[PDB]
C-alpha cells in the first residue's frame, strides 16, 4: 500500500600526516634509534616533547656504555640528521627543536659533523618550511625556464631591498609599518557631518617612570592635520608648566617634538607620513563607529631599536631564421597515447581532437580518424592547419584532448605553446601527459585549461612531432614588426578608391563620420561579457586610429584583431605601444584569459606601475595572485612587478604570501608558486621568521583537527574537549601556539592562550574557536583577548571572494556618500580547504535571539522577539540610531546579496549585533550555482520580523515612511553597483583561474548580468528590481511613495 | 513567426553549448545570427545562407511533466555519483604520491642504514684485529650484538617498503578502476542531461526540478 510492495534488493544498511609517517600525534614517550659516527645504534627512550638538545646530551651518556667510545668525538663535534616525511635528508642545526616537530617519518637520529662550512646557507631550510617543500626540490629540476627564472628574479629581489635601506631606519619602518591609509583624502558628507566642523576629539598616551604608569592627553584639533601637528599639541599640553615661560615652551617642544611617532593603541599599526588624520583607516572608523582615537606616543629609538637588519645575501647559484621566412602552414603530426582508461564496452572509438588558440581559435578546429579504438590506442597522422607559419601570432597554442564516440566526449586534455620563453617556434618530439576533465566542463577541447603538461607520470601521456625547419626558428623583433606595420599602413593609403567587404579599412579617411563616433563610444561604455558582432569587430578595426581618442575601447578594439593575420596585428602592436594609459580597474581585463599576447599584458602592467595604489593593489591581490596562472611563461613584467611591491611594503607581502602559499597543494600551480615564493621568502627580510612561526602554528592546528575528525569522532564533546585542552597543555603546543602574528591581519599579536576560552564549536566539521591575550602595552584600550576560528573542513575561498566583493560594494556606496554599513568580516584560506575566521563578538544567529526570547510553553515563536530584544538592548536616544543602522545595513546585504545570487538564507546564518547591525555569514555558492538543477532568486527574504524592526514597531509595515526610505536605500544602492558593473564582472573574470566550481567559465559570471540588467536602461533595471523584489516578498515595491 | 531557429545572449550560448556550422536568429540594432560563437547583425536572408558560406559576404545545422522529475531525479542521481567518483580518483590521486614519496624517503632511510652497518663494519673489524686477546670474547660479542640489531633492522625497514609497495600497485588500479567508470558515465550523463533539456523545451512552447 505504501510503496506497492516494491522490494529494493539491492539496498544494504551496511589528508596529510603529521608528527611521523602514518601516524597523527607521536606516542608521549618513544623510541628513537640514534645512528653514531662508529657505527653503534643506541635506541634512547625519550619523549615527543624533548629537544635535541636534550636527546644529544642524553645519547653521549648513553653512548659511553656502548662500545668504541673512544671513537666519538665531544657532543659539540656533531649535528643530528635525518630523513623527513619530504622524504630528504634533514639536517638540524636548530637543535632547541622539539622532536614530535621535525616532520621525522621514521624515528632515528644519525649523527654527523656538520657538512656545509656555510651553516648560514643551509638556512634555505627556513625557506622551504615557510613553502612547504625543501629547496634543493628545485635544483635538480633540469628545465632551463625554472633556473632561468630563479636566476633573472634574484634582479628584482636585489632592486627591491635597495629601495628599502635608502633611508634607514625610516625607510626599514616605513616596509615593516607602512601606513594603513584609506584611498582619498576627500571625506565623505555623511562622515564629516559626525565632526562638529571639522574637528575630532582625540586621546594621545604616553609611558613615563618606571613605565609601568600611563597618561592621557584629550586634544581637539583638525580632522585633516597631521602626525607630526598631533604629536606637537600633545607635547605642548604634556610640558605647559608655570615654570615654563611662552617662548620657552615652544623650544622644550621644537626639540621634543620629532622624537616621538604616533601608534594605534592595541595593535601594532603607526601613523609613519604625512596624511590627514582622517586618511588612517583607524581614525575613520573611529569617526564612523563614533568612538574616541586612542594613539600612543611612541619613542623613535624604542620603534627603530625593535627593526632589524634584512640581512639579503644572494644565492650560491649567482644563427636564427625569423619566424615570417617560414613558407608553409602548420602541421603537427600526432603518435601514441600510451595510457587510456576506457570500457570498450561502453565506448565505441576515440580520437585526438585539436586547435590552434589565442584564448579564442584562430583556425577551423580539426581531429585525427577515429583510429586504433579503445584497445592500445595509436594514430601517426600529420594533422594539417590551415594557417600560415608567419600568421602565427606570439602567444599562440596547440590545444587537444583525447575523445569518445554524436556521442562527442572528452577523456585527457593538454595545452602546449607553439614559442618557448626565448621566443622559439616549437619544432621536434613532445611528451605531454595529459589532465582529467574537471566537473563543469562538457565540452571537448578546454583551451582556458593551463598551458602545460601534468607533472604526474601516471596519465594519459599523449607524445607528438612538430615540423622542422633545419633551423631554431625565432619570432621576429619589435624594429621589424614595426617595419612591417609602417609598410603595411603606406600600404593601406594607396588601395582601389571602392574595397568590398567595406568593413576592411575605412574609406572615410581623416573625415570619420559623426553618426559613427557615436556608435563608437556606445560600444566603448558596454560591459565585458556583451558580445561583439562581426560588424562591430570590423567597424572598431577600420577606426582603430580614432578608437585611440576613446582609450578605454581597447578591451574591444584587442578581441576585434584577427590574431591570424601578421599584418593586422604588427599594427595593433604599434597602436599599443604608446596606447594612452587608462585606469588600472579598466587595465585588470587586460591582464585576464581573454588577453595572452605580451604586449598587451605590459601595457596593463605599465598602467598598474602608474596608478595603481598600494591601497588598491593590496585590495586587488587576490586577483593578481590567479591571473599570473594565465601568464605563459614562469618569468614575466606581471609578476616582476607583484613580487617587487611585495618586497616593498610588508602588508602586501603578507597576503601575497599565504595566497600562494595557499594554493600550493594544487599542481596546476605548484612549480610557479613555489619557485615565486622562494623569492619573496629569500628577500622579504626578517618577516621570514615571523611567517614561519604563523606557518608552525597553522600545521599545529591541521592535525590537531585531523585527530578531531577521525579516530576521536564518535566520542562526546566532553571527550573530545578533553583531549583538546590536554592537547593544547604539552609544551610543543604552548611553545607554537602563543607567540605569534594573525595572519587575519598581522597587525594584531596573539599572546597566550586562554584555554578557558579555546572550545570546539558544534559543528561536525570540528571547528576549533581559538583565544588569545592581546599583548600590547595598551591592550586595554582596543581589546583585550582576540579569538578567531580555525576550520579544518569547508573551502574557504568562495567566501573569500564575496566578503571581498561586499568589502568593494561597501566602498563603492560610501565613497559616492550612501552609508551602508556592511561587515565583510575577516577570512582567509591558508590551504586545501583549511582558513581562518575573524569572529565578531556581540552578534548572534537569529535563531539564538529567538531561543533566548521564546515563552515557557513551546508553541510557536514570536516575530517581535528581534526587535523586544534588539529593544532591551538600545534604550533611548541609543534606541533610534540602532533602528536606522539596522535599516541601512539591512538594505546594503538586501541589494549584495541578489546582485550577488548567493545561497538561500534563512534564521541560522543571518546576525544582528548588540548595537544594532546586520550581517550575513556562510554565504556557500555564490553565483547561484544550484540552478544547474531563469530563476533570478531573491536570497534574502524580509520576513515580519526585519520588517517589524525597519518601521519603527507597527502593524502592517509595508505602510510607513521608515520603510520607504529603507527601498529607497535598496533602488539608490542597486543603480549605484550597476554603474560599476564592468569591475564586478572583471572581478569575477579574474578569478576564473583557481578551481573554485562556481567560476569554471564566463556564462557562469553571466548571471551578473541579468540580476543587474546590463541589457535594459537603468530605468527598466529599476523597474526590473522592483519586479524581483516584489514577488518574493508578496507585496509592496511597485508603490511609488505615497 | 514560428520559424524554427528564430527565437526572439546567456540561453542563446547555452543553447549553442556543444553543437560547428549550428545557428540560430532596439537603437543598436535588429535581429543577430549567432553562429557558431560568431554574433552577425527576416526568413529571406538565412534560406540563402544555409546553402551557401559566409566567406564572399566577409573574407572569414538550424538547430511529459513527471517524465521531467523523472529524468532530473536520474540526471542528479548521475551527477553525485560523477561527483563522488571524482573525489575517489582526486584522493586516490594523493594518497598514491604520499605513498610514492613515502617510499623515496624509505629507500633513502635505507642507505643511511645500509652506510651505518658498513659504517660501523669498516671501526669495528679495526678493533678486531687490533688487541685480539684484549676483552675478547667480551668485547667481540657486545659489538656482534649491536650488528646483529642493525641488520635484521635494516631487513623489517626492507619489508615495510615492499609491502608499501605492493599496496601501491592496487592503489593505481583502483585509480585506473575510477577513471574507466567516470569515462562510462561521462557519455550517458550528457545524453540524460541533453534530452532533459528538450523535454523542458516543449514544455515552455520548479516542484518537479
Ligand atoms: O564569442 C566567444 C564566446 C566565448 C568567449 O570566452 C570567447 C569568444
Amino acid at each position: 500500500s505504501y510503496y506497492h510492495h516494491h522490494h529494493h534488493h539491492d539496498y544494504d544498511i551496511p589528508p596529510s600526516s603529521g608528527e611521523l609517517w602514518g601516524i597523527h600525534l607521536m606516542p608521549p614517550r618513544i623510541l628513537v634509534e640514534c645512528l653514531l659516527p662508529n657505527g653503534m645504534i643506541v635506541t634512547l627512550e625519550c619523549l615527543r616533547e624533548a629537544t635535541l638538545i636534550t636527546i644529544k646530551h642524553e645519547l653521549f651518556k648513553e653512548a659511553r656504555k656502548y662500545p668504541l667510545h673512544q671513537l666519538l668525538q665531544d657532543e659539540s663535534s656533531y649535528i643530528f640528521v635525518s630523513v623527513t616525511q619530504e622524504a630528504e635528508r634533514e639536517e638540524f642545526f636548530d637543535e632547541t627543536r622539539r622532536l614530535c616537530d621535525l616532520r621525522l617519518f621514521q624515528p632515528f637520529l644519525k649523527v654527523i659533523e656538520p657538512v656545509g662550512n656555510r651553516e648560514e646557507k643551509i638556512l634555505n631550510r627556513e625557506i622551504g618550511f615557510a613553502i612547504g617543500m625543501p629547496v634543493c626540490e628545485f635544483d635538480m629540476v633540469k628545465d632551463p625556464e625554472v633556473q632561468d627564472f630563479r636566476r633573472n628574479i634574484l634582479n628584482v629581489c636585489k632592486e627591491a631591498v635597495d629601495l628599502r635601506d635608502l633611508n634607514s631606519p625610516h625607510s626599514r619602518a616605513m616596509y615593516v609599518y607602512p601606513p594603513n591609509v584609506e584611498s582619498s583624502p576627500e571625506l565623505p558628507k555623511h562622515i564629516y557631518n559626525k565632526l562638529d566642523k571639522g574637528q575630532i576629539i582625540v586621546v594621545i598616551w604616553v609611558i613615563v617612570s618606571p613605565n609601568n604608569d600611563k597618561q592621557k592627553y584629550t586634544l581637539k584639533i583638525n580632522h585633516d592635520c597631521v602626525p607630526e601637528q598631533v604629536i606637537a599639541e600633545a607635547i605642548r599640553k604634556k610640558t605647559r608648566s608655570m615654570l615654563l615661560s611662552s617662548e620657552q615652551l615652544k623650544l622644550c617642544v621644537l626639540e621634543y617634538q620629532g622624537k616621538y611617532i604616533l601608534k594605534v593603541c592595541g595593535c601594532d599599526e603607526y601613523f609613519l607620513e604625512k596624511y590627514p588624520l582622517s586618511q588612517y583607516k583607524y581614525i575613520r572608523s573611529c569617526i564612523m563607529l563614533g568612538r574616541m582615537p586612542n594613539l600612543m606616543l611612541m619613542a623613535k629609538e624604542s620603534l627603530y631599536s625593535q627593526l632589524p637588519m634584512d640581512c639579503f645575501t644572494m644565492p650560491s647559484y649567482s644563427s636564427t631564421k625569423s619566424l615570417w621566412v617560414i613558407n608553409s602552414a602548420l602541421r603537427i603530426k600526432i603518435l601514441c597515447a600510451t595510457y587510456v582508461n576506457v570500457n570498450i564496452r561502453d565506448i565505441d572509438k576515440i580520437y585526438v581532437r585539436t586547435g590552434i588558440y589565442h584564448g579564442g581559435e584562430p583556425l577551423c578546429d580539426n581531429v585525427n580518424t577515429q583510429r586504433v579504438p579503445c584497445s592500445n590506442p595509436r594514430w601517426n597522422e600529420w594533422l594539417n592547419y590551415d594557417i600560415y607559419i608567419p600568421d602565427l601570432p606570439r602567444a599562440a597554442r596547440l590545444c587537444l584532448s583525447i575523445c569518445s564516440v554524436e556521442e562527442h566526449c572528452p577523456l585527457a586534455w593538454g595545452n602546449i605553446n607553439l614559442f618557448d620563453y626565448t621566443d622559439t617556434l616549437v619544432s621536434g618530439k613532445m611528451a605531454l601527459n595529459l589532465w582529467p576533465v574537471p566537473h563543469g566542463l562538457e565540452d571537448l577541447l578546454n583551451p582556458i585549461g593551463v598551458t602545460g603538461s601534468n607533472p604526474n607520470k601516471e596519465t594519459p601521456c599523449l607524445e607528438l612531432e612538430f615540423d622542422w625547419f633545419s633551423s631554431v626558428v625565432k619570432f621576429p623583433d619589435m624594429s621589424v614588426i614595426e617595419e612591417h606595420a609602417n609598410w603595411s599602413v603606406s600600404r593601406e593609403a594607396g588601395f582601389s578608391y571602392s574595397h568590398a567587404g567595406l568593413s576592411n579599412r575605412l574609406a572615410r579617411d581623416n573625415e570619420l563620420r559623426e553618426n559613427d563616433k557615436e556608435q563608437l563610444k556606445a560600444i566603448s561604455t558596454r560591459d565585458p561579457l556583451s558580445e561583439i558582432t562581426e560588424q562591430e569587430k570590423d567597424f572598431l578595426w577600420s577606426h582603430r586610429h580614432y578608437c585611440v581618442t576613446i582609450p578605454e575601447i581597447l578591451p574591444k578594439l584587442l578581441l576585434s584583431v584577427k590574431w591570424n593575420s601578421r599584418d593586422e596585428v604588427a599594427q595593433m602592436y604599434c597602436l599599443v605601444k604608446d596606447w594612452p594609459p587608462i585606469k588600472p580597474e579598466q587595465a585588470m581585463e587586460l591582464l585576464d584569459c581573454n588577453y595572452p599576447d605580451p604586449m598587451v599584458r605590459g601595457f596593463a602592467v605599465r598602467c598598474l606601475e602608474k596608478y595603481l595604489t598600494d591601497d588598491k593593489l593590496s585590495q586587488y591581490l587576490i586577483q593578481l595572485v590567479q591571473v599570473l596562472k594565465y601568464e605563459q611563461y614562469l618569468d614575466n613584467l606581471l609578476v616582476r612587478f607583484l613580487l617587487k611591491k611585495a618586497l616593498t611594503n610588508q602588508r602586501i607581502g603578507h597576503f601575497f604570501f599565504w595566497h600562494l602559499k595557499s594554493e600550493m597543494h594544487n599542481k596546476t600551480v605548484s612549480q610557479r608558486f613555489g619557485l615565486l615564493l622562494e623569492s619573496y621568502c629569500r628577500a622579504c627580510g626578517m618577516y621570514l621568521k615571523h611567517l614561519n612561526r604563523q606557518v608552525e602554528a597553522m600545521e599545529k592546528l591541521i592535525n590537531l583537527t585531523d585527530i578531531l575528525k577521525q579516530e576521536k569522532k564518535d566520542e562526546t564533546q566532553k571527550v573530545q574537549m578533553k583531549f583538546l585542552v590536554e592537547q593544547m597543555r604539552r609544551p610543543d603546543f604552548m611553545d607554537a601556539l602563543q607567540g605569534f602574528l594573525s595572519p587575519l591581519n598581522p597587525a594584531h599579536q596573539l599572546g597566550n592562550l586562554r584555554l578557558e576560552e579555546c572550545r570546539i564549536m558544534s559543528s561536525a566539521k570540528r571547528p576549533l574557536w581559538l583565544n588569545w591575550e592581546n599583548p600590547d602595552i595598551m591592550s586595554e584600550l582596543l581589546f583585550q583577548n582576540n579569538e578567531i576560528i580555525f576550520k579544518n573542513g569547508d573551502d574557504l575561498r568562495q567566501d573569500m571572494l564575496t566578503l571581498q566583493i561586499i568589502r568593494i560594494m561597501e566602498n563603492i556606496w560610501q565613497n559616492q556618500g550612501l552609508d551602508l554599513r556592511m561587515l565583510p568580516y575577516g577570512c582567509l584560506s591558508i590551504g586545501d580547504c583549511v582558513g581562518l575566521i575573524e569572529v565578531v563578538r556581540n552578534s548572534h544567529t537569529i535563531m539564538q535571539i529567538q531561543c533566548k526570547g521564546g515563552l515557557k510553553g513551546a508553541l510557536q515563536f514570536n516575530s517581535h522577539t528581534l526587535h523586544q530584544w534588539l529593544k532591551d538592548k538600545n534604550k533611548g536616544e541609543i534606541y533610534d540610531a540602532a533602528i536606522d543602522l539596522f535599516t541601512r545595513s539591512c538594505a546594503g546585504y538586501c541589494v549584495a546579496t541578489f546582485i550577488l545570487g548567493i545561497g538561500d538564507r534563512h534564521n541560522s546564518n543571518i546576525m544582528v549585533k548588540d548595537d544594532g547591525q546586520l550581517f550575513h555569514i556562510d554565504f556557500g555558492h555564490f553565483l547561484d550555482h544550484k540552478k544547474k538543477k531563469k530563476r533570478e532568486r531573491v536570497p534574502f527574504v524580509l520576513t515580519q520580523d526585519f520588517l517589524i524592526v525597519i518601521s519603527k514597531g507597527a502593524q502592517e509595515c509595508t505602510k510607513t515612511r521608515e520603510f520607504e526610505r529603507f527601498q529607497e536605500m535598496c533602488y539608490k544602492a542597486y543603480l549605484a553597483i550597476r554603474q560599476h558593473a564592468n569591475l564586478f564582472i572583471n572581478l569575477f573574470s579574474m578569478m576564473l583561474g583557481s578551481g573554485m566550481p562556481e567560476l569554471q567559465s564566463f556564462d557562469d559570471i553571466a548571471y551578473i548580468r541579468k540580476t543587474l540588467a546590463l541589457d535594459k536602461t537603468e530605468q527598466e533595471a529599476l523597474e526590473y528590481f522592483m519586479k524581483q523584489m516584489n514577488d518574493a516578498h508578496h507585496g509592496g515595491w511597485t508603490t511609488k511613495m505615497d | 513567426q514560428d520559424a524554427e531557429w528564430y527565437w526572439g545572449r546567456e540561453e542563446v550560448n547555452e543553447k549553442l553549448r556543444d553543437t560547428d556550422g549550428t545557428f540560430l536568429v532596439k537603437m543598436h540594432g535588429d535581429y543577430t545570427l549567432t553562429l557558431r560563437n560568431k554574433l552577425i547583425k527576416v526568413v529571406e536572408l538565412i534560406n540563402h545562407y544555409r546553402n551557401e558560406s559566409l566567406a564572399q559576404y566577409n573574407p572569414k545545422y538550424p538547430v511529459v511533466g513527471k517524465k521531467l522529475h523523472e529524468y532530473n531525479t536520474q540526471f542528479q542521481e548521475k551527477s553525485r555519483e560523477y561527483d563522488r567518483l571524482y573525489e575517489e580518483y582526486t584522493r586516490t590521486s594523493q594518497e598514491i604520491q604520499m605513498k610514492r614519496t613515502a617510499i623515496e624517503a624509505f629507500n633513502e632511510t635505507i642507505k643511511i642504514f645500509e652506510e651505518q652497518c658498513q659504517t660501523q663494519e669498516r671501526y669495528s673489524k679495526e678493533y678486531i684485529e687490533k688487541f685480539k686477546r684484549e676483552g675478547n670474547e667480551k668485547e667481540i660479542q657486545r659489538i656482534m650484538h649491536n650488528y646483529d640489531k642493525l641488520k635484521s633492522r635494516i631487513s623489517e625497514i626492507i619489508d615495510s617498503r615492499r609491502r608499501l609497495e605492493e599496496d601501491l600497485k592496487k592503489q593505481a588500479a583502483e585509480y585506473r578502476e575510477i577513471d574507466k567508470r567516470m569515462n562510462s558515465i561521462k557519455p550517458d550523463l550528457i545524453q540524460l542531461r541533453k534530452t532533459r533539456d528538450q523535454y523542458l523545451m516543449w514544455l515552455t512552447q520548479n516542484e518537479w526540478l
